[PDB]
């Protein structure tokens, strides 16, 4: 029956101000509590504050200081707004209602991923690692870029057994960093050639360089 | 003030029954009602559990919930575990007209043999050290379940500054993999004899080391 | 359906100036009215509030044959004690519940109302008895608890007890040596026709339709 349905600016820089809307359809405002809870990402769910029945707001102490909750009843629509953002805002955040003040969370909005951002287009630059083990691990460092996606290919694609590209970190500084490596049948010359091979349509950047011992 | 504390990751093997505890701290957890959700990857979550012993329509009864007042604790029960109960387990509650969730608690349903991380690490690049930059790269794959974390030593020291790493995430062989980059100048990779970087999963630890 | 009319008395409980000693706790009856219980359970105001055989969520749509409230003041720790299967000096010697309960416990903070500077030894509970109370049993004799072997002659002295201590309520108390007034709500039926309902919302008046 009652659903939630929310949407939102999603991309946004630091210092802006997010403004997502939650609209219930299926029923009405006034006999129960409607919240914003937010997930960011790979981590557990916070609570940002409510509306009670009758509309008076209760924030979390954390985020009171910034954020402002209200309802437009002439809508059944109901809105966050959270001031000054910063890197640290980025999640998931839904909309939620609960039956009774200490009740469970019984119906939830679809969510909508939020991401606070200043990065601009930057193509990668490439950073050898040395051989490593009996069996030839050997590595290269991706070290910073942006946009996603990038490909981290070897021997100008003549060596696609035993590679491995790891998932990119998205590092503090809002750019992403990434390792591929390929473990091969060990010698120092013995295999076709021994280069690390990068292409970054994002910027259509490009950077093929040998990885060797010291 | 008041808080819920739950372990990161709890596993067992499909048809076996688990226990995900949920411990309360400055306050008492029996003073109000626990609520269970369960969170599929990317979606919203669902109530499991919604006031300490009830149970949802739709929900099935292999899930049960617990209280106890002389531990300071609830817990969800999870018996006969089937593989798609596979999923983050969040406890909740109110205190203080504050509503305090769980940490959160990753359950995996064992259908692969336990595997550890095989590790590797790699020195800070000579390209870095040219024009005053260094990255230690530490590496994580093939490990099982999916639920690593990782910590960095130097030669004597604990590092923990600019140490920035992956969630864990599916590869192929249907394992999992992970990284973690630790950063510093060419001088502070200089100032210590060597570096290490140790993983630890489910209770099993591994370790590896390079040097200037 | 009528107006919302005739309330039944929970602000003569709740909001009482006086409450009772444990050991001696009040019960107030109540009967013939409409019980909104929204009230109590979306107040932010009690530290503790929680339901057996019964949610929150399925009162408003019950009705009752009677109501009881019992009411009475414990230190903030104690307050653990006030549900069914438990143990201790309160559940055993005090105030005990069944196991099958039906019914609420709600409870709030009170050292602004009932602690003072030197302490309030106003309050007190049964610190002995030579047996557990039954469910809803109360017991407010005096007389001296032998507590060993020796036949005592009626009079406080060696292993023969005063059988209630009093409270040590300081205004500086940790949270758990701290007043808490704490009611109970017991729900009943009987043969008798239900008269404690919970409020019949109505809709408006459409005519020609
Ligand atoms: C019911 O309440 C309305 C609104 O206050 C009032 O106008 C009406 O007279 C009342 N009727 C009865 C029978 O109490
Ligand atoms: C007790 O008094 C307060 C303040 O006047 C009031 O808000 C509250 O509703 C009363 N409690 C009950 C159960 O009536």
């Amino acid at each position: 029956q009652v659903q939630l349905q929310q949407w939102g600016a999603g991309l946004l820089k630091p210092s802006e101000t997010l403004s997502l809307t939650c609209a219930v359809y299926g029923g009405s405002f006034s006999g129960y509590y409607w919240s914003w809870i937010r997930q960011p990402p790979g981590k557990g769910l916070e609570w940002i504050g409510e509306i009670n029945h009758s509309g008076s707001t209760n924030y979390n102490p954390s985020l009171k200081s910034r954020v402002t909750i209200s309802v437009d009843t002439s809508k059944n629509q109901f809105s966050l707004k959270l001031s000054s953002v910063t890197a640290a805002d980025t999640a998931v955040y839904y909309c939620a209602r609960r039956w009774w003040l200490r009740g469970a969370f019984d119906i939830w909005g679809q969510g909508t991923t939020v991401t606070v951002s200043s990065a601009s287009t930057k193509g990668p630059s490439v950073f050898p690692l040395a051989p490593s083990g009996g069996t030839a691990a050997l590595g290269c460092l991706v070290k910073d870029y942006f946009p996603e996606p990038v490909t981290v290919s070897w021997n100008s694609g003549a060596l696609t057994s035993g590679v491995h590209t790891f998932p990119a970190v998205l590092q503090s500084s809002g750019l992403y960093s990434l390792s591929s490596v390929v473990t091969v049948p060990s010698s120092s010359l013995g295999t076709q050639t021994y280069i690390c091979n990068v292409n970054h349509k994002p910027s259509n950047t490009k950077v093929d360089k040998r990885v060797e011992p010291k | 003030n008041f808080m819920l504390t739950q372990p990161h990751s709890v596993s067992a093997s499909p048809g076996k029954t688990v226990t995900i505890p949920c411990t309360g701290s400055s306050g008492n957890i029996a003073s109000n009602y626990v609520q269970w959700y369960q969170q599929r990857p990317g979606s919203a979550p669902t109530t499991v559990i919604y006031e300490d012993n009830q149970r949802p329509s739709g929900v099935p009864d292999r899930f049960s919930g617990s209280i106890d007042s002389s531990s300071n604790s609830a817990s969800l029960t999870i018996s006969g575990l089937k593989t798609e109960d596979e999923a983050d387990y969040y406890c909740q509650s109110y205190d203080n007209n504050i509503q305090v969730f769980g940490g959160g608690t990753k359950l995996t349903v064992l259908g692969q043999p336990k595997a550890a991380p095989s590790v590797t690490l790699f020195p800070p690049s000579s390209e870095e050290l040219q024009a005053n930059k260094a990255t230690l790269v530490c590496l994580i794959s093939d490990f099982y379940p999916g639920a690593v974390t990782v910590a960095w030593k130097a030669d004597s020291s604990p590092v923990k500054a600019g140490v920035e790493t992956t969630t864990p995430s599916k590869q192929s062989n249907n394992k999992y993999a992970a990284s973690s980059y630790l950063s510093l100048t060419p001088e502070q990779w200089k100032s210590h004899r060597s570096y290490s970087c140790q993983v630890t999963h489910e209770g099993s630890t591994v370790e590896k080391t390079v040097a200037p | 359906f009528p107006n919302i009319t005739n309330l039944c008395p929970f602000g003569e409980v709740f909001n009482a100036t006086r409450f009772a000693s444990v050991y001696a706790w009040n019960r107030k009856r109540i009967s013939n009215c409409v019980a909104d219980y929204s009230v109590l359970y979306n107040s932010a105001s009690f530290s503790t509030f929680k339901c057996y055989g019964v949610s929150p969520t399925k009162l408003n749509d019950l009705c009752f044959t009677n109501v009881y409230a019992d009411s009475f003041v414990i230190r903030g720790d104690e307050v653990r004690q006030i549900a069914p299967g438990q143990t201790g000096k309160i559940a055993d010697y005090n105030y005990k519940l069944p196991d099958d309960f039906t019914g609420c416990v709600i409870a709030w903070n009170s050292n602004n109302l009932d602690s003072k500077v030197g302490g309030n030894y106003n309050y007190l509970y049964r610190l002995f008895r030579k047996s557990n109370l039954k469910p809803f049993e109360r017991d407010i004799s005096t007389e001296i608890y032998q507590a060993g072997s020796t036949p005592c002659n009626g009079v406080e002295g060696f292993n023969c007890y005063f059988p209630l201590q009093s409270y040590g309520f300081q205004p500086t108390n940790g949270v758990g040596y701290q007043p808490y007034r704490v009611v109970v709500l017991s729900f009943e039926l009987l043969h008798a026709p239900a008269t404690v309902c919970g409020p019949k919302k109505s809709t408006n008046l459409v005519k020609n339709k």
